[PDB]
């Protein structure tokens, strides 16, 4: 998941990983509070670096971010 | 003053003189208000070595570069702190500063220290130099060449 955030080229893919890791964080069937970190700042570095054009992606993954700040069992973390 | 919470918060060439140290040392302390372990107080000032190296070059002797202001300051001020440098520049009574000077104006003193046939060419003109002709004459000379020449032109 993390060579498909940075290398992949296909916003589709990247589209679907987004939804996977927004799936699993708004849910020992869910990632580790480690993982979802590693993924997310995958995301935060590269989605907007690599597609600045693709305003549904990053509408996307700027809602997942939204949602973790609105987490009251994220909050602080 | 205690900052309000946020979301984020988790719940070398020349030799440096005492007065480029002490320089470095007050303008870490007084201006970025950072302890002595650069540890953020508040997450706002981070610390900017650039405001840090502008102060230190009124004074220095040389240019020093932010990242040389940067590693002087965690490599010998830190340990030095943990002689302190105030110390040092109270005992030193800017004794070294002012050699520094009296040297740079031997080197600039030393620099200091170490810092006919005129008538022939006339006479090819047909011009009588022991006989001037006045303006008038002259002109009219210039007259009569150029009447001439739109003549020969003609």
């Amino acid at each position: 998941l993390t060579s498909l955030i940075e290398k992949s080229p296909d916003a589709k893919i990247l589209r679907a990983v987004v939804k996977i890791v927004e799936e699993w964080v708004k849910n020992n069937q869910t990632p580790t509070l480690r993982e979802k970190s590693i993924l997310l700042v995958k995301m935060m570095t590269y989605i907007e670096k690599r597609f600045p054009e693709d305003l549904e992606l990053n509408a996307q993954f700027l809602d997942l971010v939204n949602y973790v700040y609105r987490d009251e069992t994220l909050s602080g973390s | 003053v205690v900052p309000p919470r946020s979301l984020f918060d988790r719940a070398d060439n020349p030799e440096w003189l005492i007065s480029e140290d002490w320089a470095l040392l007050q303008a870490v302390k007084q201006l970025l208000e950072l302890p002595l372990n650069l540890t953020i107080v508040s997450p706002a000032h981070t610390p900017n070595w650039d405001l840090v190296s502008d102060v230190v070059n009124s004074c220095s002797r040389i240019y020093r570069s932010s990242k040389q202001c940067r590693n002087r300051y965690e490599n010998v001020i830190i340990p030095r702190e943990e002689l302190r440098t105030s110390q040092i520049y109270a005992q030193d009574e800017n004794a070294t500063h002012t050699q520094l000077y009296t040297s740079h104006f031997d080197l600039m003193k030393m620099t200091a220290g170490k810092r006919p046939k005129h008538a022939s060419v006339l006479a090819e003109s047909g011009i009588n130099y022991d006989k001037p002709l006045p303006p008038i004459q002259v002109a009219s000379l210039r007259a009569e060449r150029i009447a001439k020449e739109k003549k020969a032109l003609a």
